[PDB]
């Protein structure tokens, strides 16, 4: 286990600055560049800049210049990345990683520190049921779902029936909708089941110390 | 920059079967020292990048026998010969010949799928959600093969744009098929006063879209 590890995820408003750290162990950390890549949602795995141990001197590809700052805590072999007037389109996950000298390669990375950037207020969801209307079965299956809407920040967590109902269950990526997110599972039972049993959806979101259940009874 | 693009973005395979991603570059990677800074990573769900193919050819620790490499100047193919649970996930190509060392968009390694047409369903705007006035309306288009899908709202005859909110699951382990949900946002007031709402999917195992609907 010689690797680089990253500290835990960071939540910021637009406008306050963040320090993320890499402490390297293992290796001869100054033998070995540190470079920074930042990952953002369904964009390029984009290269930000690179730091060099032994002269102590960073190179940034144009792009991050301006706010982003490397660092390093040579004595303590931790490398870090800054960055401040931190605004929305700052949100990824940035991963460090050691740079090889001879073969240019990036051979350990570090785990990626998901830096989150917005300016919702924590907010529970509203969960309103889903039961079909009046829409007369297909096959043999019923398909019910939960709409959790109107949330920040992530997790949620949705399970039908306590865990019990899982093989069926589909739950669908949160999607931004004005600052907020909405999620939406979908349990497919037998239909001899509902409405003779009892199917109810149980989601519970942390951040805000809720959790609601919902009985899906028809229409 | 080195626009490094690889194609194509997914590739159905089936287990048993041999792969080739393929690569290529803006500029050519053949360094002033004679040498090639092309490189390989492989990306699992949910984890960092590793490294499996350096200087185009030469595997890394540990990364298996089954990853041949290949390819010159400006064009580059990965192949994996057997392929196996294990290294499924996105293939990213990646080039430091030249500076700042960029980063190829990525091949997702899939299960090949029997088509599935979807299951789809529509829900109306429930009553809680009505009762502070605004009227998401839901349609799921579930377990079906390929992702590719067009879903549309037909809101009352005439189609709608707005306030639709795709999101989309990643391949089912079990059934290798995809799923994906749409949910047409409306004020209270808007969906009171319309009648017909029609969810409708076009998607290959049919030549008539698939439609599903509620009247208000």
């Amino acid at each position: 286990q010689i690797q680089l590890v990253q500290s835990g995820p960071e939540l910021k408003k637009p406008g306050e600055t963040v320090k993320i750290s890499c402490k390297a162990s293992g290796y001869a950390f100054t033998n070995y560049g540190v470079n920074w890549v930042k990952e953002a949602p369904g964009k390029e795995l984009k290269w930000m800049g690179w730091i060099n141990i032994y002269t102590g001197e960073p190179t940034y590809v144009d792009d991050f210049k301006g706010r982003f700052a490397f660092s390093l805590e040579t004595s303590a072999s931790t490398a870090y990345l800054e960055i401040n007037n931190l605004k929305n389109e700052d949100t990824a996950t940035y991963f460090c990683t050691r740079g090889d000298y001879v073969n240019w390669y990036f051979d350990v990375w570090g785990a990626g520190t998901t830096v989150t950037v917005s300016s919702a207020k924590t907010t529970p969801p509203s969960v309103y049921p889903l039961a079909p209307g009046s829409a007369a079965q297909t096959n043999s299956m019923v398909t019910l779902g939960c709409l959790v809407k109107g949330y920040f920040p992530e997790p949620v967590t949705v399970t039908w029936n306590s865990g019990s109902l899982s093989s069926g269950v589909h739950t669908f990526p949160a999607v931004l909708q004005s600052d907020l997110y909405t999620l939406s599972s979908s349990v497919t039972v037998p239909s001899s089941p509902r409405p003779s049993e009892t199917v109810t959806c149980n989601v519970a979101h942390p951040a805000s110390s809720t959790k609601v259940d919902k009985k899906i009874v028809p229409r | 920059d080195v626009v490094m693009t690889q194609i194509p973005l997914s590739l159905p395979v089936n287990l048993g079967d041999q792969a080739s991603i393929s690569c290529r570059s803006s500029q050519s990677l053949i360094h002033s020292n004679g040498n090639t800074y092309l490189h390989w990573y492989l990306q699992k769900p949910g984890q960092s990048p590793k490294l499996l193919m350096y200087k185009v050819s030469n595997r890394f620790y540990g990364v298996p026998d089954r990853f041949s490499g290949s390819g010159s100047g400006t064009d580059f193919t990965l192949k994996i010969s057997r392929v196996e649970a294990e290294d499924l996930g996105i293939y990213f190509c990646s080039q430091s010949s030249h500076v700042p060392p960029t980063f190829g968009g990525g091949t997702k390694l899939e299960i090949k799928r029997a088509d599935a047409a979807p299951t789809v369903s529509i829900f109306p705007p429930s009553s809680e959600q009505l009762t502070s006035g605004g009227a998401s309306v839901v349609c799921f288009l579930n377990n079906f093969y390929p992702k590719d899908i067009n879903v549309k709202w037909k809101i009352d005859g005439s189609e709608r744009q707005n306030g639709v909110l795709n999101s989309w699951t990643d391949q089912d382990s079990k059934d290798s098929t995809y799923s994906m949900s749409s949910t047409l946002t409306l004020t209270k007031d808007e969906y009171e006063r319309h009648n017909s709402y029609t969810c409708e999917a076009t998607h290959k195992t049919s030549t008539s879209p698939i439609v599903k609907s509620f009247n208000r």
